[PDB]
């Protein structure tokens, strides 16, 4: 979930 | 980010993204856009498989470190800011390798380059799922390419002609 958020931030959304 | 910057050992459960990660490393200087999306596919596949076992969460965290590092490096590159441009980039490159390997195949020239180009083309089609669902044509080229690669490889490995 810390991961899930880094991903969402990574993919600019 | 260093050339061949090491991740921790690959969890056994992530064995299916091993070659996507290798492809990423092999493109880290030649084509950082391909290297980036290859890692993105591996991240995203890894999460779905197992994102709660500790070893895996460690691996995934280190992989996101390289993604974030590489997003930084790429900046305002359109292939990153616009998904569809990234998709076209990977798709054109996959097709380029596939048409290369296919031409070799039709000429009866069987060798490591044509084998690797087939298999990488199929690895790139896997990666293209980060842009959305595969098309029927994606699916057929992927299966075709995986088949030729492992088949031609195993023939040559055993001194047989394909």
């Amino acid at each position: 979930d810390e991961l899930s958020q880094r991903l969402a931030r990574l993919r600019d959304q | 980010m260093a050339a061949l910057a090491p991740l921790p050992p690959l969890p056994a459960q992530f064995k299916s993204i091993q070659h996507h990660l290798r492809t990423a490393q092999e493109h880290d200087k030649r084509d950082p856009v391909v290297a980036y999306y290859c890692r993105l596919y591996a991240m995203q596949t890894g999460m779905k498989i197992d994102s709660k076992t500790p070893e895996c969460r460690k691996f995934l965290s280190k992989l996101m470190d390289q993604l974030e590092a590489l997003k930084k490096q790429l900046g305002d590159n359109e292939a990153i800011t616009q998904e569809i441009v990234g998709c076209a980039h990977l798709e054109n490159y996959a097709l380029k390798m596939f048409l290369y390997a296919d031409n070799e195949d039709r000429a009866g020239r069987f060798h490591k380059n044509m084998i690797k180009s087939f298999y990488t083309a199929s690895l790139l089609i896997d990666v293209i799922t980060v842009f959305g669902e595969l098309t029927d044509e994606n699916v057929k080229h992927r299966k075709y390419a995986r088949w030729k690669a492992t088949y031609i490889h195993n023939c040559l490995k055993n001194g047989e002609t394909p």
